[PDB]
RNA sequence: AGCUCUCUUUGCCUUUUGGCUUAGAUCAAGUGUAGUA
């Protein structure tokens, strides 16, 4: 059937009615707009070297400040050592752009499908 | 008879079968 | 109003309205498809063979004449100067040529 | 009686019956066949009447593929079978 | 090659395994013929093949 | 335009070989996926047309 | 996993009656609003 | 906008339905490609197909906590979900195996 | 601008195939079981 | 020239864009017209030469 | 009444639409020689009937 | 029935410039030194 | 070396599948006899 469709041509945004007002339909709300305080900052244009310069010193600081410079009980077991190298995982967290294969995707699925 | 048929359908022959059973005006006021 | 810039709709309205010789309809029409879609070949393809067909030889030089204005491809060129051939005004075509 | 051996007439209905509904409504293709259940038409249609299955007699290669990986997975029939190109009852048997 | 259609070359393969060959590649030519001529049961080359045969007759 | 659409549909009308629609519509869609399909899926054509392996 | 039996000669009431069925059910191809408004269709020329 | 001018853009809705064999095939876990769909329709298919299914997982994701918290006493809610797990762990396992 | 001179091999670069769902069929139809089964990339995938 | 100009028509029967088919479909029209009266094109231009020297 | 089921199968596994194209293919092919010739000398015939025709038309200006 | 079929056997022909599995000879049990070798050691038998 | 008609091939696709989600969900079924006439 052809009852259940696809959009081709989705609905065009109209004028407003040029009517007589009965109708309530905006309770107002916020009527007063806030403007930056001195000290908010915003209302100070400065120039463009100056905002380079003060952009280069604060990437430069944050450089700095990563970098910081200024009979034995177990001799009938079958396996020993099996698990060297299991607690090294956590060298840097790493983003796989994968959520099947993400490790979030496998905490999950390993908490709750039990 | 339990004998095996000399012809044996296919479903195309099924898709076959199944296709096979598928004014004057008077005035200007019809019009 | 719906469809401005479809050429086969274009071209069916001015068949439809050509079919019914009406002629001053048609032109009107075809001025209006060749101002609207001005990079469009087939239109002004119709526009010069309708005019040619109509017998009126400086019509269709005057529409192949706003063509040219408008800076065409080879082929619309190539057109013009078969028809200043076709009926012998070699300077003209020469013209066309430069 | 829901069930039996499958005859042409299963098959040829069968088959038509796939072309219209598709192989992921076997519910559909069950209703049309009056002694199979959707898993039996599955069933067929998975083990005998797929395009991919090999009804020619086998060859010597296929042979030493087979026995070598029967070797190699004791029982795992149904590990075995995409391997050698075959189904899992055609290897067994 | 075609069984049904081409038979003067499996012919002269016979008599090629006859002069060189053994019961081990004749077995191979049987499995071989066979298996094309499996191969080759299609409605298109059915048709070629009694078309030709009708032909020589 | 008229002739062509009259012989167009009266070529179409004639059948060649097997029925795999059930109307009009049907039969003008797998004409089209054969123009489309015959040059992929010629293995599996033969695999039905033989009766085993691709 | 087995060949499928050849047709008999004269076939069941069973068979048949899936075969009525299945060229009825393959030429299917509506709803019910569809065939109501075909069938709404030629009644309503009828009536005019 | 990424067909060349000039091209008979007639049949461009097929676009969409591939799409959404293609989401099916995803959510199934059957491999989708289509002989002698181009790169670029196959590219922006792909492409989408991805960011549904993150959204999907997403949604899961967060409805599953919600189930385990309680806060949600809708049956719907827990019938999705149930089968959205269903789908992933399969889809994990077949990735196992 | 002035259009692009196309040709052959760029229509033919640009041909969307017809789609054959697995699921879908809102028009009933029967397509024949080699379109089915073109997309089913399972039987090409590789096992090794 | 007859063979060259087959063989370009053989080869330019396949879809390129609309430019090219109305390109043909102008030179098909226009080939369809026939050989122009040019004995009316001369009177019509006789008679424009005394109408534009009687204005 | 092959003609209507002729989509059918044989026990072999044979369309009854392919074995009739494969008797009329083969029919064909032992009468499209024969035809060929008969369609050559059928135009040949032709031929001299316009040579007689026109020799007729030359002889009758000839002797007035 | 005779033109429908060479339309079929045309692309029957199609097919057939596609489906060649290449020759893969095998590697001869003699190359072309030892070849030589025969063939100078012929040359000398005849000359002598 | 034309123009009509006819046929073939090439082009063309021209009635040529119009969304979604937990494939949206679910799906067993009346009775079939008959020593003797």
């Amino acid at each position: 059937t052809t009852a259940h469709r696809p959009t081709f041509d989705p609905a065009r945004g109209k004028e407003a009615l040029r009517g007589p007002a009965y109708h309530q339909r905006l309770l107002p709300a916020y009527t007063t707009l806030k403007f930056r305080q001195p000290g908010q900052g915003g209302a100070a244009d400065k120039s463009t070297r100056d905002l380079r310069a003060e952009l280069e010193a604060a990437e430069a600081a944050h450089y700095a400040k990563l970098k910081g410079a200024p009979r034995r009980w177990d001799e009938d077991v079958v396996f020993k050592n099996q698990a060297r190298g299991t607690e090294d995982k956590g060298k840097r967290k790493e983003f796989v752009n994968d959520l099947l294969r993400s490790d979030f995707h496998k905490r999950f699925m390993s908490k709750y499908v039990r | 008879n339990k004998a095996p048929a000399p012809i044996q359908i296919s479903a195309e022959q099924l898709l076959r079968e199944a296709v096979d059973r598928q004014q004057r005006f008077a005035d200007l006021e019809e019009l | 109003d719906v469809h401005p810039n479809n050429t086969q709709l274009w071209i069916r309205y001015i068949e439809a309205e050509l079919k019914n010789r009406n002629i001053n309809h048609a032109r009107n029409l075809l001025d209006r498809a060749v101002t609207r879609l001005p990079r469009v070949s087939k239109l002004w393809y119709k526009y010069v063979y309708v005019m040619e067909m109509l017998g009126d030889i400086p019509g269709t030089r005057q529409v192949f004449d706003r063509w040219m204005k408008w800076e065409p491809d080879e082929d619309a060129w190539n057109a013009y100067i078969k028809l200043e051939k076709r009926y012998g005004e070699y300077e003209r075509a020469r013209q066309i040529f430069a | 009686v829901k069930g039996g051996v499958w005859t042409n007439i299963e098959d040829e209905i069968l088959k038509a019956a796939v072309s219209k509904y598709g192989l992921n409504q076997w519910a559909r293709v069950s209703s049309l066949l009056a002694r199979k259940t959707p898993k039996q038409c599955k069933a067929r249609w998975n083990e005998w009447l797929d395009p991919s299955i090999k009804k020619i007699e086998w060859s010597r290669e296929e042979d030493e593929k087979l026995l070598h990986l029967a070797k190699l997975m004791p029982t795992q029939w149904r590990t075995i079978a995409p391997i050698v190109g075959r189904t899992a009852n055609q290897c067994l048997e | 090659c075609d069984p049904r259609t081409n038979p003067e070359f499996w012919a002269k393969w016979e008599q090629f395994e006859v002069q060189h060959g053994n019961e081990d590649t004749f077995k191979e030519m049987l499995r071989v013929k066979r298996s094309v001529q499996a191969k080759y049961n299609t409605d298109v080359n059915f048709i070629a093949s009694q078309a030709l045969a009708r032909s020589q007759m | 335009s008229l002739k062509r659409r009259r012989e167009k549909l009266a070529k179409s009308g004639e059948e060649h070989g097997d029925v795999t629609y059930i109307n009009e519509k049907n039969k003008q869609f797998n004409a089209k996926l054969a123009r489309f399909y015959n040059k992929y899926t010629a293995e599996i054509r033969d695999s039905f047309e033989r009766g085993t392996m691709v | 996993t087995k060949p499928a039996r050849p047709d008999t000669i004269d076939l069941d009431e069973d068979e048949k009656e899936m075969l009525s069925e299945a060229r009825a059910r393959l030429a299917n191809t509506q709803g019910k609003k569809a065939k109501r408004k075909a069938r709404e269709r030629q009644q309503e020329e009828s009536r005019r | 906008d990424m067909m060349p001018e000039g091209i008979k853009q007639s049949k461009v809705n097929t676009v969409l339905q591939h799409l959404s064999e293609a989401w099916r095939c995803w959510k199934s876990n059957i491999p989708w490609k289509v002989p002698g769909l181009p790169a670029p329709i196959e590219n922006i298919i792909l492409r989408y197909v991805k960011a549904k299914a993150d959204w999907w997982i997403s949604v899961a994701h967060y409805n599953r906590e919600r189930i385990r918290r309680g806060a949600t006493v809708d049956k719907t809610v827990a019938k999705k979900n149930v089968g959205r797990l269903t789908r992933l762990w399969l889809k994990a396992e077949q990735e196992r195996q | 601008s002035p259009p692009r001179k196309l040709t052959a091999e760029d229509q033919e670069a640009w041909r969307i195939p017809p789609p054959v769902s697995m699921w879908k069929n809102p028009k009933g139809f029967t397509i024949p079981l080699d379109k089915r089964l073109a997309a089913d990339g399972r039987q090409l995938q590789e096992v090794q | 020239k007859r063979m060259k100009k087959k063989e370009a028509h053989r080869d330019d029967t396949a879809f390129r864009d609309y430019a090219r088919e109305a390109e043909k479909t102008y030179k098909r029209q226009i080939r369809n017209m026939g050989a122009p009266d040019l004995e009316k094109y001369m009177r019509e231009k006789l008679s424009a030469i005394e109408k534009a020297a009687a204005a | 009444p092959e003609e209507e089921q002729g989509s059918s199968r044989n026990l072999d596994g044979r369309r009854l639409r392919t074995v009739t194209e494969a008797k009329a293919l083969a029919e064909y092919l032992a009468i499209k020689p024969e035809m060929e010739k008969r369609e050559k000398e059928a135009r040949r015939k032709r031929w001299q009937e316009i040579i007689e025709m026109t020799e007729r038309k030359q002889e009758e200006i000839r002797n007035g | 029935a005779a033109l429908k079929a060479g339309q079929m056997q045309k692309l029957r022909e199609a097919e057939q410039s596609s489906k060649r599995k290449p020759l893969i000879l095998p590697a001869p049990q003699v190359s072309d030194s030892e070849l030589d070798e025969i063939v100078k050691m012929g040359m000398i038998g005849e000359r002598a």
